[PDB]
Protein backbone atom coordinates (compact mmCIF):
# COMPACT_ATOMS: atom_id res chain seq x y z
CA UNK A 1 0.00 0.00 0.00
CA UNK A 2 2.78 2.40 1.13
CA UNK A 3 4.81 1.62 -2.41
CA UNK A 4 1.89 2.58 -4.62
CA UNK A 5 1.00 5.72 -2.90
CA UNK A 6 4.35 6.59 -3.38
CA UNK A 7 4.08 5.78 -6.81
CA UNK A 8 0.63 7.31 -7.87
CA UNK A 9 2.11 11.01 -6.02
CA UNK A 10 5.49 10.30 -8.25
CA UNK A 11 3.19 10.14 -11.33
CA UNK A 12 1.30 13.14 -10.49
CA UNK A 13 4.13 15.03 -9.54
CA UNK A 14 5.80 13.74 -12.64
CA UNK A 15 2.32 14.70 -15.05
CA UNK A 16 2.24 17.98 -13.27
CA UNK A 17 5.75 18.94 -14.02
CA UNK A 18 5.13 17.44 -17.63
CA UNK A 19 2.22 20.08 -17.97
CA UNK A 20 4.33 22.67 -16.89
CA UNK A 21 6.75 22.34 -19.41
CA UNK A 22 4.03 22.12 -22.45
CA UNK A 23 2.85 25.66 -21.17
CA UNK A 24 6.01 27.39 -21.35
CA UNK A 25 6.35 25.49 -24.66
CA UNK A 26 3.10 26.60 -25.74
CA UNK A 27 4.26 30.08 -24.60
CA UNK A 28 6.87 30.00 -26.54
CA UNK A 29 5.47 28.41 -29.55
CA UNK A 30 2.85 31.11 -29.38
CA UNK A 31 5.61 34.23 -29.54
CA UNK A 32 7.25 32.48 -32.29
CA UNK A 33 3.76 32.37 -34.05
CA UNK A 34 3.48 36.13 -33.74
CA UNK A 35 6.98 36.57 -35.11
CA UNK A 36 6.12 34.28 -37.69
CA UNK A 37 2.85 36.37 -38.35
CA UNK A 38 4.63 39.57 -38.18
CA UNK A 39 6.75 38.43 -41.16
CA UNK A 40 4.21 37.25 -43.39
CA UNK A 41 1.83 40.00 -43.27
CA UNK A 42 5.54 42.41 -44.03
CA UNK A 43 6.58 40.27 -46.84
CA UNK A 44 2.73 40.37 -48.32
CA UNK A 45 2.35 44.31 -47.40
CA UNK A 46 6.08 44.23 -49.38
CA UNK B 1 14.15 45.21 -44.25
CA UNK B 2 14.98 44.24 -47.32
CA UNK B 3 11.62 44.20 -48.43
CA UNK B 4 10.36 47.55 -47.34
CA UNK B 5 13.56 48.76 -48.76
CA UNK B 6 12.22 47.45 -52.31
CA UNK B 7 8.53 48.49 -51.55
CA UNK B 8 9.99 51.72 -51.36
CA UNK B 9 11.37 51.04 -55.11
CA UNK B 10 7.87 49.82 -56.13
CA UNK B 11 5.93 52.56 -54.64
CA UNK B 12 8.51 55.09 -56.52
CA UNK B 13 7.96 53.06 -59.71
CA UNK B 14 3.91 52.68 -59.12
CA UNK B 15 4.61 56.79 -58.56
CA UNK B 16 6.30 57.25 -61.80
CA UNK B 17 3.59 55.10 -63.77
CA UNK B 18 0.63 57.07 -62.19
CA UNK B 19 2.21 60.21 -62.83
CA UNK B 20 2.91 59.17 -66.86
CA UNK B 21 -1.08 57.47 -66.63
CA UNK B 22 -2.18 60.93 -65.28
CA UNK B 23 0.20 62.61 -68.28
CA UNK B 24 -1.16 60.46 -70.77
CA UNK B 25 -5.29 61.18 -69.21
CA UNK B 26 -4.90 64.97 -69.75
CA UNK B 27 -6.33 53.16 -83.33
CA UNK B 28 -9.83 54.98 -82.41
CA UNK B 29 -8.40 58.73 -83.52
CA UNK B 30 -7.53 57.35 -87.02
CA UNK B 31 -11.23 55.92 -87.82
CA UNK B 32 -12.71 59.18 -86.62
CA UNK B 33 -9.92 60.86 -88.76
CA UNK B 34 -10.96 58.41 -91.77
CA UNK B 35 -14.88 59.08 -90.99
CA UNK B 36 -14.17 62.93 -90.82
CA UNK B 37 -12.57 62.55 -94.87
CA UNK B 38 -15.30 60.43 -95.63
CA UNK B 39 -18.01 63.55 -94.09
CA UNK B 40 -15.91 65.86 -95.83
CA UNK B 41 -15.84 63.86 -99.56
CA UNK B 42 -19.48 63.96 -99.02
CA UNK B 43 -20.15 67.34 -98.43
CA UNK B 44 -17.85 68.02 -101.36
CA UNK B 45 -19.81 65.80 -103.41
CA UNK B 46 -22.97 67.01 -102.65
CA UNK B 47 -21.51 70.97 -103.18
Amino acid sequence: KKLNRLAHIRLKKGRDQTHEAKQKVDAYHLQLQNLLYEVMHLQKEI
Amino acid sequence: KKQILQAKRIRKNRQEYDALAKVIQHHETLKELEALGKELEHLSHIK
